[PDB]
């Protein structure tokens, strides 16, 4: 449990960054490789040992002004090839391929901004994205459709921020600024009846449009938990986490300590706290937290620079852990944090176009 | 007024036995974490 | 004031007008400019 900044580096255009994400596909062995996306760059790298971090590559859109804002790797299941994709402010989703470092698929169906893009655990085609539209998508990225359109007379009203795949994927979680939280199931039949449908469909067969799936009710939600924006939240297993900018991270379950999570009625109209956690200065919004595959550190970058660590293990609650790994280079602040398939290294970003490194010592 | 000192006098109570229960569950809950992280 | 505040995304916070070489001289402008006369039109 220590890290030291064994590197740091800085790009030159002097923009803020934002994403920061190890591919979790390494074969055994397999270097670590890492990437990140800017003002209207990618950029790629590798961990190398001696706090030595090797430029790999970077692309750039030039033909308009965009702020890229997410990324997400996965693979090919036909040959195995890493896949990255990515979107910014102009609302479109950009599909790269490193092994032949282009572009080969591009999705445009939003009206806004995009926020954040992750991937059913299982299902490899099968992309999640968020937007400011209050509409959240998801796509066959193999198929070239669109499966589903939750939101709507009962959706979010106002900027959905950040959302989250259950531990197995079949459920999710929505948050956004209007202090609401609803919950959306994917095991119910018409789902997945809709979801085989979409492998099977060829355009030049039909004289029709295939068919997507709108959803118009949350199995579950609340407001009663934070007084201010949400903007992004955590599966715990069966068990939830979330953030606001009142400086605290909370835990809590829906209705009662004995209720189960798949009884839950969806006029369900309780919810049980848990605990609390707690730091300091984090008193803007769109600032996250990640955990490590084995689900056992918490991680967290801060808006003077600094860290907060914990444990998520038996380490209760009330008095579970403090952790705070600290330089004197840049307080300006820190957006989204990042572990390996292990928890050997740990990336930042901090908001100048500086990257940070901080390898365990455990 | 004083409701918020009587809510934490009960909560006292409440936040023990919730103590204890929560740990039974986070037991239960790291457990099934255990298994499907496998 | 505390709920009166508005939340915040970020922190608190030539001359010689020579001839139509210009032209030559614009799209190499690296790499073996040719006719090394072109410089003077920077």
């Amino acid at each position: 449990y220590s890290f030291k900044c064994v590197n740091s580096l800085k790009e030159d255009h002097n923009q803020p960054l934002f994403g920061v994400q190890f591919n979790w596909h390494s074969k055994e062995g397999d270097p670590l490789v890492f990437a990140t996306v800017g003002s209207n760059r990618v950029t790629l790298y590798e961990c190398h040992s001696q706090g030595e971090i090797r430029l790999l590559q970077s692309y750039v859109d030039a033909d308009a002004d965009e702020n890229f804002y997410t990324c997400a790797w996965t693979y090919d299941s036909n040959t195995s090839h890493p896949l990255l994709a990515v979107a910014g402010s102009r609302g479109i989703i950009r599909i790269i391929n490193p092994i032949t470092m282009q572009c080969i698929k591009h999705y445009v169906g939003h009206g806004n901004a995009i926020n954040e893009l992750k991937f059913h655990p299982r299902d490899p085609n099968l992309l999640l994205s968020v937007s400011k539209d209050h509409a959240l998508r998801l796509w066959n990225i193999q198929t070239d459709t669109l499966v589903a359109i939750f939101g709507g007379v009962e959706g979010h009203r106002d900027e959905v921020l950040s959302a989250d795949y259950d531990l197995l994927g079949e459920k999710i979680m929505s948050c956004g600024m209007d202090h609401s939280l609803k919950l959306w199931r994917i095991n119910s039949k018409r789902m997945m009846n809709a979801i085989k449908e979409s492998y099977d469909y060829n355009p030049n067969k039909t004289n029709r449009p295939f068919i997507s799936q709108k959803i118009h009710f949350p199995d579950f939600s609340t407001r009663d938990i934070h007084r201010n924006y949400v903007d992004c939240v955590r599966w715990l297993g069966d068990l939830i986490l979330s953030k606001s900018c009142e400086n605290a991270i909370v835990c809590w379950k829906p209705g009662k300590m004995e209720d189960d999570i798949d009884k839950i009625k969806p006029s369900e109209s309780n919810v049980t706290i848990l605990g609390r956690f707690d730091y300091s200065q984090c008193d803007i919004w769109y600032m996250r937290f990640s955990m490590d595959f084995w689900q056992k550190m918490l991680a967290l970058g801060n808006q003077v620079g600094k860290l907060y660590v914990w444990d998520l293990e038996v380490e209760d609650p009330h008095k579970a852990k403090c952790t705070t790994l600290t330089h004197h280079k840049c307080g300006a602040a820190i957006r989204q944090t990042s572990f390996s398939r292990d928890s050997s290294i740990l990336i930042a970003v901090c908001d100048d176009a500086s990257i940070w490194r901080w390898d365990r010592l455990r | 007024k004083r409701v918020k000192s009587e809510y934490m006098r009960l909560r006292q109570l409440k936040r023990f036995r919730r103590a204890d229960e929560v740990k039974s569950m986070f037991s239960s809950n790291r457990q099934k974490i255990l298994e499907r992280t496998e | 004031r505390p709920r009166l505040q508005a939340q915040r995304k970020f922190a608190q916070s030539p001359p010689p007008a020579t001839q139509i070489s210009d032209l030559s001289k614009r799209k190499p402008k690296t790499e073996d400019f040719l006719t090394f006369l072109c410089l003077r039109g920077s």
